[PDB]
DNA sequence: CTCTGAATCTCTTCCGACGCGCCGCGAAAA
RNA sequence: UCCGCGGCGCG
DNA sequence: TTTCATTATCGGAAGAGATTCAGAG
């Protein structure tokens, strides 16, 4: 079967399994990735003259 | 989430919430 | 003084009753917890207007509001209330504004 | 099929049921434009269920 | 005196024989 | 009626 | 200064990140 979700969510292994592939791909520390993922902060996708 | 219902009379509310 | 302008297409100036500050304030904080707000005032034009005022004092988006009418206290009624609901009627609301 | 009409189930059923509950709750919340706080909380819960 | 780089510490992550008998338990919903 | 867990014993 | 109507009151080992200390300019 399959289930279609309203909003996407990450795959736990690619975050918790040290070293975090996602974080090193993004060049960002895992702590921030966790904080944004569980909706504790905002991150800037795009900023120009800002 | 939780639904908010609004009526005019308090007595009637207490009875509805039940 | 009147709070309505007969010479400017009946623009009005409504304002919370000097004795309902608390009442209105509690709804504003409680509104965030509620997902969908159900206005369940009387079906007549006065009740319809109270619903209209609540919706404009609590703010939010139209879709966040629903109109339900309770037949009786019996469960055979409080149930059907959320079964086949609807939204507030403008014509009814404007009829009450005209009288007022 | 357990004795007396009851049943024995894998935990996978519980996990899938929780995920389904969270997903349908999220969609029914989303389709009516709820305030951002509750939608974010429920998205977090859904992520927790997936994990 | 101030910064940068390496060491040191703190936190996180794994994994701890193998067969085989027994026993008694698990879950309810409106 | 197929599963898991807890204890006990054998090597 | 001032009027209307309505509604209802384990331990050990490894790895990664963070912090600190020593050496250079």
């Amino acid at each position: 079967g399959h289930i279609e979700l309203a909003s996407p969510t990450a795959h736990i292994w690619f975050l918790k399994s040290l070293p975090s592939r996602i974080g090193l791909l993004l060049d960002m520390p895992l702590r921030d990735i966790e904080r944004v993922l569980y909706f504790e902060s905002y991150v800037v996708i795009e900023g120009g003259m800002t | 989430g939780k639904a908010l219902v609004i009526v005019e009379s308090p007595a009637k509310a207490k009875t509805i919430n039940k | 003084r009147m709070g309505v302008d007969p010479w400017h297409n009946w623009e009005a100036h409504y304002e919370v009753l000097p004795g309902k500050e608390k009442v209105v304030s509690e709804l504003k904080q409680l509104a965030e917890k509620a997902d969908h707000i159900y206005l369940a005032t009387d079906l007549d034009r006065e009740g319809e207007a109270i619903a209209w005022h609540l919706r404009e004092v609590i703010g939010g988006d139209d879709a966040r509001y629903s109109r339900v009418v309770f037949n009786e206290i019996t469960k055979n009624a409080i149930r059907q209330a959320f079964n086949k609901p609807g939204e507030l009627n403008i014509d009814r609301v404007n009829a009450q504004q005209a009288r007022r | 099929p357990l004795d007396g009409g009851r049943f024995a189930t894998s935990d996978l059923n519980d996990l899938y049921r929780r995920v389904i509950n969270r997903n349908n709750r999220l969609k029914r919340l989303l389709d009516l434009a709820a305030p951002d706080i509750i939608v974010r909380n429920e998205k977090r819960m859904l992520q927790e269920a997936v994990d």
